[PDB]
């Protein structure tokens, strides 16, 4: 057992009835005195290091060639002047095991934290030394964290794509299904998580070229996609991850759900394909009134109306579908379906729940399309247009496939530096740069939507960490007040930066003129409701920072009207799995699952306390499972009212609560305006 | 007052020989003398025969004649253990340690061994003599079963325990200890059923039943002595095993509610060392907040 | 060719009632109508009563007359599951859903019920008619046993599976599914033992045994239709239950190596949701001609 | 039970110790006087029938519009003038259950045998009334039988494709793999059996752009193809059938074979994809000498040499592969691999065996490409060039994917009519028409190869029927002499028709100039060896027909040199599974499996005696399992010497014989020049 691992395991050993949290710091020192410095490759000067990394195909020549060597050296010096120290052993371990650049033999460390941050900053700035230094100060203060793809791969020649969330629309044809399989394989090859909408696909027992009972339904397509994702597994590094979304009014919805049951046969169950269910308000109304619902055959609806079932508003179309004899449908019990969803989420955490009307009643780009499905993490909610992939030697009709750009603000570090505006604007600029530098040659609709929509996702993390280190309970009304104010400022500065980029470049996102930003509707609740903190403690937390008022929001609305907005979507709160360790932050805006988490690496045990955990804030670091899920829903809705896309919202349940409690949490989330529900993790 | 607790104990003791990996005994087996291996194979073969008949015949027939669904469930479970678990475990041991020809030879040896045939003849004869609604014939068979469970197995059990206690053949020994743990509770349970029948009798009838039990024990004992000498003389242990079987004969008598018959003796200390989530429907009030 | 394989499958399917917590069923039970609760109780009692006959007589009588140590062990294991596991499981379900007085009344009713009694006594009659060393009478009893395991239980299993497929009474439905999975393998195994006897017969004797099997099936089937209407008309399900009976009758026939009797039908989707050549090395000169 | 069913079952009820074969005839009468005539749909005249079939989308109107109604009436009258009668109940039953056109609800019969033959002939003639009458006379005499796709689908609006088998080359890339999956689904949707060569795909543990041990090998692609064929299953009517072919020198050859082991795990086992193994002469030489062989990693060979492993001759490059340190290889025992092949074929009948050198030593188009794999029935052996399917928005390099049209000569009917020449030429014309009217819009390489190669497959059926009905034992040397003469005549007249078509159209197949037809090498054995019958009985059988001599072959060689050949490939002997029933013929050139076959249809059982089976020819109808497989190999080699493509050669084995006997049969087949071995069916 290594010395740093012993020093880390000494945390659980209680002295005077208290955990030895400070010992973790010592572990970090050991982890750097015994391992990191010994296995870190050192060079006589930075010029030699850069030459070795470029020549050995570690870095890219293009992004480094935009700067003189003096500017690169100045950026590296700015990164190293902070003298950044990892506060916990797990932060440094996760960085140097997951993100630090290693030799081809994987035994030496080529990149420190400062080196990786400097390289990512130089990639972000695209030739501006001052902008690169600003990015270096942003990331070394740990105010902003690029996502795992961006942080890991920026500036590296041997790399995947910087985007890892991809949403694909699948049209109801064999050509479109095969193209979707191909694109899923190509994007998993790039290292991205792929979500596919299967609602347009006709159900099982439908007609193919006017022969009856011929379609295999969406379950056969799910089997094909599951095989494709198993095959494309990042060159045998990570398990291929894919998601499939189906509307709850699709007839296959039960069989869809049956793919996640343990009792399902081998020809029914898909193991590497996550599933999500899109639930329109009509289904919730039918379940609430206990009226029996109807699941429709999509192809009959398409033949009758010329549009797909998921392309029209089910609230106004459901009665017409039911009363139409030419539309084929099957009787179901919506309450039984809700109970089945709750039971499946209890067993396996699936499916993801998308409340379609909750997403689309605040969606700014409904003119382009309504949000029909979400991503693999159930937080990307954007307009998508299906593509018509025709036969060979025939021109395809390329639509819009969602691929947003991830990046997370560290709420604790951002707010302690009183730099919400600067961090949000710099993160928006970096996300815009990464979106502009993304070029996928095997996903035509993804590339077209990236060029047109210019959608980015700016998330936040360390919400619970910040609240606990400031003596605020996550379920307290003060925490929701802080979340409201902080995320309203984040939205304000994100919109301001998007409008500034649109003014500078002279271009907005495609079909912006029809958006609620152009019409000013988006700013309605912002020009009438003041989002300043209602509690003195939160106001003192925001001291030293200008909180945008209704007049500021009116000025921003006028600015957007005059200049437009560059990004169709700006904010989405991703789970932030492993980057939260490196940043010493709690994951996403979720409450912490455990105060101290026990992990097993190799044959060794390691202990990670939550950041800033001590005896004084032990009570404020309440575990997520012990919390009331209604108050967690309230906080997530408070944040969601300022996020244009969704939030990865995992439910944290105890083994005691039943499926009725899960359904109640889901229905309260639907009532409170929650757009997506990610997971049902049972303790 | 007791069946439910025996039911719970029996089902909680459930096991399969495959739970125990046997390849670890390969070397300590290889190292034994030819005499030791011969005695060991034959000892386990004698045990296999006893469990074969206890499972095929003894336990099912007693189950048939004993009244009460719970009593029958316990006896049926014990029967299953005899032939589906115990008898089979010996084949797992044989298949690991011995080549097929040696296995074939030892099963041929059980068929022609006069002491093993005599003890099977006597025990199975009593099982097959049970008459419906005749409690006396049933008592006699239960005495025979207790003598099989708590006395007759022990000339066989001695040797695996003797090795286990020296740190030899410990995986096979683990199986044998599990079998022994089962037989101990089987002997107690059947003993309690026998006492029920005995306690219904006149004093005169009781006196005859004690005579039956003691005469049967002595007859089985005399045969077991010859069997023990036949197996153990070549490994030098016959006198030691004899002390062990007398010790266990007293335990069998006690299981039947009778006084010990043999005087206490010091047993080899080596052998002593050898010992879905809950589902609620959705109410109309869960859709409003 | 098959007993060791079935041994393996049987023992690896071992389970105990205590593993499934039953109390959470009360959260859906309270929402069923009186007719639904009545049908469920009656079906459950029907299954319980038939399974008791199989545990006390059906499996032990077949184990008694079948030759072969390994077959007797598998059969003992199956008898154990009936008496020690299935019977306790049915009792547990009852005690959870109904008070003591209601249980006693349902069993009084089902005990007097004409259609339940007709089938129970028909099966028991064939078990009682087995004669020592007569393989024809054994075969007839095996046919009866397969019909119980693979056919007669299914008019009853329908209802718990119907609820289970809808998300109702999930804990007891899980228990029933485990029981049903055991009865399926019991039916297949006893079926193979019956085919072994059948295949030893002359062509005339075979034709005579086929006529026996079909005649018996017909008698049981006509009574099942009446049993079905008697229980399921009040909850509107009889048409679909009848399809399920015929589908399972065909499985029972296939277990006995016979052709299906009934045309293929689709089953209720809710119930569905509930449900070497000798290697010889090349010797060279095989490459030259 | 139906009356005809009872009459057919009356065959096995022996009278005076003999089977009642004549009862079969009675059955047909019943089957027509009680079912077919009552279930047929009669119209006032042919005009109303044709109009009803055209407007109700049963028939394509284009092919019928090329004839005036008087010509169509004359063709139908020619078809009905023969008064064709089905001699067995099963022939009529199979036609009216599998090939006769029925209504949309399949309650009535719209097409008789004469109607189907007339429609197929009118489609074949393409506006020529005399040619249509010639086709009608050819098919009503049952001299020629179009394949099941062509016979069933010709002239139908709801038809699929007329091509039976498709062969795809899969290049070593994710884009090519995805395109192969798409094309396989498209062609299975069209109803054709798809064969894919997986020998170019790099093995398991190869590098995908410098990251090593990344590839899943051919087994992952096999699983993808298996799921694709499961999904595309002819709209749920016929199970999707695919074939995968791998070279025996591929490193994955064991894992490949492990896909068919009965003990294989679910993550490896493949159940709807047939497997074939391509064995060069080098492997047989290594196994014969007992020298340990080496299987190779295709990607290392491609990197070192610039060509794929299966793209070059292993007999000359195996030593270079072994001695090359930059080529990665694994040691294997070739005799153990042969024994594994024999064991697998005994257990499941797989893999198909393709003796590559036997195919390519007489292959006429080696200049275009060597034959590297076969079809799903292991009788199509043609040159194929792999396609380079590039990224989206990039032009793809379209290669040649094999596809040929099947058609079988009925040997008994052809020789009874003494019309080998006329039948062969008319069948060649019909297959040329089927190729010309075939246009597949989703398989580009298949379309290009169909347009360029112009390959057709002209098979033969009722070899054993003709031999047994003429008192010739199938294993006798007289039978092999008859096969030699008959198939030399078939080859002669097929080459003559191909050259005549090339002359009349002024065009040959692509790259004909480099073929052995152009250089005259192909005719060598035909201009030096006489293939006239060596037995007087066979010569009498061939009386009334001009058997080509060496002078006729020299004249044909000169004619080909002057005019060229229209078809790259002309003759391939398919299994001819179910269409042999309608023709009252034994399946293909294979010997009969059983004299009387008992088949269960519905709840009834039927007995089909072999065509012409009687007391006097009972022992001439020797069952295949009772025959010496060495003499069957001799027969198949004798036929194969005159067939440019392969023959679907099924091995018929007894349960008593060992895997050593199967290996001996395989090695004797390789020694005798057998190109492919189809199945190892054990009695
Ligand atoms: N907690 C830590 N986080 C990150 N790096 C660390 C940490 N502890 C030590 N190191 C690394 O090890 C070096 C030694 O640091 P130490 O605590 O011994 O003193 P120092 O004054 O920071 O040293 P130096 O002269 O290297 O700057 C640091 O410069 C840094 O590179
Ligand atoms: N074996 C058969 N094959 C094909 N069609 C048949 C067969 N048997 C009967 N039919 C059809 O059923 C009809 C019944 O007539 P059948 O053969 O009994 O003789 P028919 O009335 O004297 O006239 P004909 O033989 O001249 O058609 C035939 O005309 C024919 O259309
Ligand atoms: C992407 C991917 C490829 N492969 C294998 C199958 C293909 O035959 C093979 C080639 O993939 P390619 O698509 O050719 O990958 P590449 O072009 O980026 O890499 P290279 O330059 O080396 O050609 O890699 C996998 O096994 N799994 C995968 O996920
Ligand atoms: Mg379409
Ligand atoms: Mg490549
Ligand atoms: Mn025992
Ligand atoms: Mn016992
Ligand atoms: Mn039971
Ligand atoms: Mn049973």
């Amino acid at each position: 057992v290594p010395k740093w691992i012993q020093l880390n395991n000494e945390i659980m050993i209680q002295k005077d009835g208290k955990f030895q949290f400070d010992k973790d710091k010592e572990a970090v020192h050991s982890y750097f005195v015994d391992y990191i410095n010994q296995n870190t490759v050192f060079f006589h000067n930075l010029k030699e290091k850069l030459d070795y990394l470029v020549e050995n195909q570690y870095y890219e020549e293009e992004f480094l060639s935009l700067y003189s060597f003096e500017d690169i050296k100045e950026v590296f010096k700015t990164a190293y002047a902070k003298k950044f120290r990892f506060p916990s052993f797990m932060s440094a371990f996760k960085f140097y095991n997951d993100y630090a650049l290693k030799t081809n033999d994987k035994k030496k460390i080529l990149e420190r934290y400062e080196d990786r941050i400097s390289i990512v900053a130089l990639f972000f700035a695209n030739g501006d030394t001052e902008k690169a230094k600003e990015y270096v100060n942003l990331m070394i203060n740990q105010e902003y964290q690029p996502s795992t793809p961006t942080f890991l791969n920026a500036g590296r020649k041997r790399r995947g794509e910087l985007v890892s969330c991809f949403l694909l629309e699948v049209n109801d044809s064999l050509n479109d299904i095969s193209r979707a399989i191909d694109i899923s394989m190509q994007l998993s090859k790039l290292g991205g998580g792929v979500s596919l909408n299967l609602s347009k696909l006709r159900a099982k027992g439908e007609a193919i070229k006017d022969v009856e009972n011929a379609t295999k339904g969406v379950v056969g397509v799910m089997k094909l996609l599951d095989n494709a994702f198993r095959y494309a597994d990042q060159m045998g590094q990570r398990q291929g991850s894919g998601a499939a979304y189906l509307n709850i009014f699709h007839r296959d919805i039960n069989d869809f759900l049956d793919t996640k049951k343990i009792s399902a046969d081998e020809d029914v169950r898909v193991k590497t394909l996550s599933i999500g269910v899109v639930i329109p308000d009509k289904f919730v109304e039918l379940a609430r009134e206990d009226k029996a619902a109807y699941v429709f055959y999509p192809h009959t609806i398409y033949k009758e109306y010329g549009q797909h079932m998921d392309e029209m508003d089910m609230n106004e179309m459901y009665d017409k579908f039911v009363d139409n004899p030419r539309v084929k449908k099957e009787k179901i019990n919506p309450r039984k379906l809700l109970e089945k969803l709750a039971m499946l989420r209890s067993e396996s955490g699936y499916p993801y729940i998308m409340f379609q009307d909750n997403v689309n009643k605040v969606h700014a780009n409904n003119h382009i399309s309504k949000v029909k499905f979400s991503n693999l993490c159930s937080e990307v909610l954007q307009a998508s247009q299906v593509s018509s992939y025709t036969d060979y030697d025939e021109e395809d009709e390329i639509g819009l496939d969602i691929s947003c750009n991830l990046g997370s603000l560290n709420i604790l570090n951002v707010m302690e530096h009183k730099s919400i505006e600067k961090t949000v604007k710099l993160a928006t600029d970096s996300l815009t740069h990464v979106s502009e530098t993304t070029d996928i040659r095997n996903a035509p609709a993804v590339r077209r939507a990236n060029k047109a929509m210019k959608s980015i996702g700016l998330g936040a993390m360390n919400l619970h960490g910040y609240l606990a280190q400031n003596g605020i309970a996550y379920e307290s009304p003060e925490a929701r007040d802080f979340a409201n104010t902080f995320f309203m400022m984040v939205n304000f500065y994100s919109i301001q930066r998007s409008a500034e980029i649109a003014k500078e470049k002279g271009e907005t996102f495609d079909q912006y003129e029809g958006s609620t930003y152009a019409t000013g509707e988006y700013f309605d609740k912002y020009v009438s409701t003041d989002f300043s903190p209602k509690y003195e403690k939160i106001a003192n937390l925001f001291e030293g920072m200008h909180i945008p008022t209704t007049e500021d929001w009116k000025k921003l609305k006028a600015f957007v009207a005059e200049h437009g907005m560059y990004h169709s979507y700006r904010l989405c709160i991703a789970p932030t799995g492993s980057i939260s360790y490196v940043q010493s932050s709690t994951a996403s805006v979720m409450p912490i699952m455990e105060r101290i988490e026990e992990r097993t690496y190799g044959n060794s045990k390691t202990y990670y306390p939550m950041p800033g955990l001590a005896s004084n804030n032990w009570f404020f670091y309440k575990e997520a499972y012990d919390m009331d899920m209604f108050k967690v829903v309230d906080m997530i809705a408070t944040i969601q009212q300022h996020i244009d896309q969704g939030i990865s919202f995992t439910l944290f349940l105890k083994d005691t609560m039943t499926t009725r409690d899960l359904n109640r949490i889901d229905l309260y989330a639907h009532h409170r305006g929650i757009k997506t529900i990610y997971y049902a993790r049972t303790k | 007052d007791f069946t439910q607790m025996f039911y719970n104990q029996n089902v909680k003791q459930f096991w399969l020989p495959e739970e125990i990996a046997l390849n670890g005994d390969l070397l300590t087996w290889k190292y034994l003398g030819k005499n030791e291996q011969d005695t060991y194979m034959k000892v386990l073969a004698g045990l296999t025969l006893l469990d074969t008949e206890q499972g095929n015949t003894g336990m099912p027939i007693v189950a048939e004649h004993v009244d009460g669904h719970q009593r029958k469930a316990v006896l049926n479970f014990m029967a299953m253990m005899e032939n589906a678990v115990h008898a089979k475990s010996y084949s797992n041991i044989f298949m690991t340690l011995a080549p097929t020809e040696t296995i074939n030879e030892v099963f041929e040896w059980v068929k022609q061994n006069k002491y093993l045939q005599k003890k099977a003849q006597m025990i199975v004869g009593l099982y097959k003599a049970i008459q419906k609604d005749d409690e006396i014939s049933l008592f006699k068979a239960m005495v025979a079963s207790v003598y099989l469970e708590s006395f007759l197995f022990y000339s066989g059990f001695y040797y695996p325990l003797y090795f286990y206690g020296q740190g030899k053949l410990m995986q096979s020994g683990e199986i044998i200890n599990l079998i022994l743990r089962d037989e101990a509770i089987h002997g107690v349970y059947v003993g309690l059923l026998a006492q029920e029948i005995y306690n219904k009798q006149t004093e005169e009838k009781k006196a005859e039943l004690r005579e039956f039990a003691i005469d049967l024990l002595n007859q089985l004992y005399e045969n077991e002595l010859e069997y023990t000498e036949d197996l153990y003389d070549q490994v030098g242990l016959s006198h030691d095993v004899k002390k062990f079987i007398r010790y266990n004969a007293n335990k069998a008598l006690m299981n039947l509610g009778f006084d010990p018959y043999f005087e206490e003796e010091d047993i080899n200390p080596i052998v002593l060392n050898g010992l879905k989530a809950t589902v609620e429907p959705l109410k109309d009030d869960d859709f409003y907040f």
